RNA sequence: GCACGGAGGCGAAGAACCAUGGAUUUCCGAAUGAGAAUCUCUAACAAUUGCUUCGCGCAAUGAGGAACCCCGAGAACUGAAACAUCUCAGUAUCGGGAGGAACAGAAAACGCAAUGUGAUGUCGUUAGUAACCGCGAGUGAACGCGAUACAGCCCAAACC
RNA sequence: AUACAGGGUGACAACCCCGUACUCGAGACCAGUACGACGUGCGGUAGUGCCAGAGUAGCGGGGGUUGGAUAUCCCUCGCGA
RNA sequence: GCUUUACUGCAGGCUGUCGCUGAG
């Protein structure tokens, strides 16, 4: 069994969802934790200096 | 337009009330024509109905009610 | 799938978006919907 | 504030529950309870309310389904509106 | 003549001696069985604390913190390091245990601005510490000449900033002269080096 | 309204429009009665604190903000034509935190050694100087001076 | 023309329109600052070993850091006026 | 990437010593 198209036909798992607090589709529903916001993680809003290049 | 802000000043707690709910009815009747795809309308009271209602709610909170 | 109160608002929204432009539109501008979804070859989010 | 009754859902099925069954149908506020709405009917229109059958439709709004008591015309109620 | 005071603060000029080295033996039994910050409604060391600045009134409080003894607590590089950047064992911090102290004492009471705090002794394996918490919110202190300085909205949070007397010394600020090229205005604004 | 349509309406009861102030302001959200992918279940400062009439009665905290700022944690590619000290660099990145600016600040200073200067930032200079360094590559101040702006006070104790 | 900045208007516009110079008005910041006023009360002589901040000053072991070299700053363990 | 009695270091284990730490 191939890991490409054969292996793409048994995904059908809901993972990511509309986030409740910043309306991406980023709330793991499994883990209850918002990968882009951080919502269920952390009180305070995800954010890191590298999502732009260092001098700006 | 029809209702002015006097008019409405000059009602008393009891009267703004009764044109309160009287204006929602003519709102309620032309959304019920409106819903039926009613033509015999005049797209401005609808319009006005709703402002004339916010008019009386803005008074009610000025004059206490 | 069991789609929750919350879920169906939102498909609901994103059928009624899913519309034309309006003809009179048209007309008022002097002359097209960017946001037109397929449900077959579109993927709405959640 | 909210009110219960949005507006009268008028269709061929509608008409048919209307005159066949005694059955009006409402597009309601969506957080109005089966009983609410059996409440701003009768307060509403002066009937009696027998059943509401309710669906969140994907319309996005709520429809209902009320039926009248045999003491009450729902053909004729529709027709003062 | 000698104030009542100077007797607590030459007791502690060696708390491993007379009295004082019986009382805290004793103790240090009971501070072993408390948590991490416990509030107190008396000063150890009264003289020590009045000096700096405590004061018998509302929107006063006192809190002793007991940290573990010893240098950083670190975890080993699971990446490539050049040999000058692979210790673990001879590393340390470069805050002191006491203002490790202050601020968990601050975190405790989230409301209240740190004063300052001294030292109660320690045994072998903790150290401990009091900590003088004002209220900044309670009106006993808005009225008071020598507090109410302490309300001021810059104030806010002045122990995580560096800005208690254990923090100003542990950031090189002692000295006015020869030593602080580094240290003065702020260890930031010299690139870190001090 | 964008928006140059159709219909209809509003405006001399002075509309539109602008300024200031006020009203309304769904749900989720620090999100705070409990739970939940923005909904649901049966009165709510949840949690941590201060005061306390010891009752959540009165209060505080939480999260956000372009960067700037303060306190902590802290690389490597790279340079040395290899490389280990050194360098890149206290840089990138991470944790915590304040403000409109931060931080510093009225000498247990300086040490042009003096019959002299007189809180502190910062700017120009002192200077790639002193100092560091497989004394290699490289790293690198300060006092002073010219400026900017200037401001000096409060406790602990003694005695009550 | 104290206005010959700029723009608009069916083509090269000081004089067609908006503006522009001059004069004037309001808000914000400077700032609850400066000045002014209220109260407080500066200072000096003689006598008096009454008072004046401790794990500190200082030393040693181990680290980091720094231009700091014997002579940087800091952490940690021990000792200590 | 991997190896080892390559170079240099780092964890870890063993061991002495100091603190915790007292009385006869
Ligand atoms: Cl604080
Ligand atoms: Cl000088
Ligand atoms: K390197
Ligand atoms: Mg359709
Ligand atoms: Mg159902
Ligand atoms: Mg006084
Ligand atoms: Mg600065
Ligand atoms: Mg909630
Ligand atoms: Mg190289
Ligand atoms: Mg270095
Ligand atoms: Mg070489
Ligand atoms: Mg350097
Ligand atoms: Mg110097
Ligand atoms: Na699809
Ligand atoms: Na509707
Ligand atoms: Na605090
Ligand atoms: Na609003
Ligand atoms: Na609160
Ligand atoms: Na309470
Ligand atoms: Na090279
Ligand atoms: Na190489
Ligand atoms: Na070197
Ligand atoms: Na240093
Ligand atoms: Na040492
Ligand atoms: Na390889
Ligand atoms: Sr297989
Ligand atoms: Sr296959
Ligand atoms: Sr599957
Ligand atoms: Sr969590
Ligand atoms: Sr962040
Ligand atoms: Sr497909
Ligand atoms: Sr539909
Ligand atoms: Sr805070
Ligand atoms: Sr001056
Ligand atoms: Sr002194």
């Amino acid at each position: 069994t191939g890991a490409g198209t054969p292996s793409q036909g048994k995904k059908n798992t809901t993972t990511h969802t509309k986030c409740r607090r910043c309306g991406e589709k980023s709330y793991h529903t499994k883990k209850k934790v918002c990968s882009s916001c951080g919502f269920g993680k952390s009180a305070k809003r995800r954010d890191y200096e590298w999502q732009s290049k260092a001098g700006e | 337009t029809v209702l002015h802000v006097q008019e409405i000043r000059d009602m008393t707690p009891a009267e703004r009330e009764a044109e309160l709910d009287d204006l929602k009815t003519e709102l309620l009747n032309a959304r019920a024509v409106q819903a039926a795809g009613g033509a015999p309308e005049n797209p401005g009271r609808i319009k006005e109905l709703r402002k004339a209602i916010a008019r009386i709610k803005t008074i009610q909170g000025e004059e206490g009610d | 799938g069991k789609k929750s109160k919350a879920t169906k608002k939102r498909l609901a929204k994103l059928d009624n978006q899913n519309s034309r432009v309006p003809a009179w539109v048209m007309l008022k501008t002097d002359r097209r919907n960017h946001k037109r979804r397929h449900w077959r070859r579109n993927d709405t989010d959640e | 504030s909210w009110d219960v009754i949005k507006h009268p859902h008028v269709t061929e099925k509608a008409m048919n529950d209307m005159d066949f069954q005694n059955k009006l149908q409402f597009a309601v506020d969506d957080r109005a309870s089966k009983g609410e709405v059996a409440d701003a009917v009768e307060e509403q229109y002066d009937v009696t309310v027998e059943q509401v059958n309710t669906q969140n439709t994907m319309d996005g709004e709520k429809k209902a389904v009320v039926r009248l008591s045999e003491d009450d015309d729902a053909q004729e109620v529709a027709s003062r509106i | 003549a000698r104030s009542a005071y100077s007797y607590i603060r030459d007791a502690w000029e060696n708390p491993g001696d007379g009295q004082l080295a019986e009382l805290q033996w004793q103790r240090q039994q009971e501070w072993r069985n408390e948590g991490a910050v416990e509030r107190i409604e008396r000063p150890t060391r009264l003289d020590k604390a009045r000096s700096q600045g405590y004061k018998a009134k509302q929107g006063v409080i006192v809190a002793r913190v007991s940290v573990r003894k010893g240098s950083a607590r670190k975890r080993r590089h699971k990446a490539g390091r050049r040999s000058k950047r692979q210790g673990v064992t001879r590393i340390t911090r470069r805050k002191d245990i006491q203002r490790v102290a202050e601020e968990r004492a601050s975190r405790t009471f989230p409301n209240l601005r740190v004063l300052n705090s001294y030292s109660v002794g320690q045994d072998g394996r903790q150290k401990w510490h009091e900590v003088i918490l004002i209220d900044p919110n309670h009106p006993a202190i808005q009225n008071d000449d020598d507090l109410s300085w302490i309300c001021a909205d810059d104030q806010a949070d002045r122990v995580f900033r560096g800005l208690t007397g254990a923090g100003r010394r542990n950031r090189g600020l002692s000295g006015k002269g020869k030593g602080s090229e580094k240290t003065r205005p702020s260890l930031r604004s010299n690139g870190g080096k001090a």
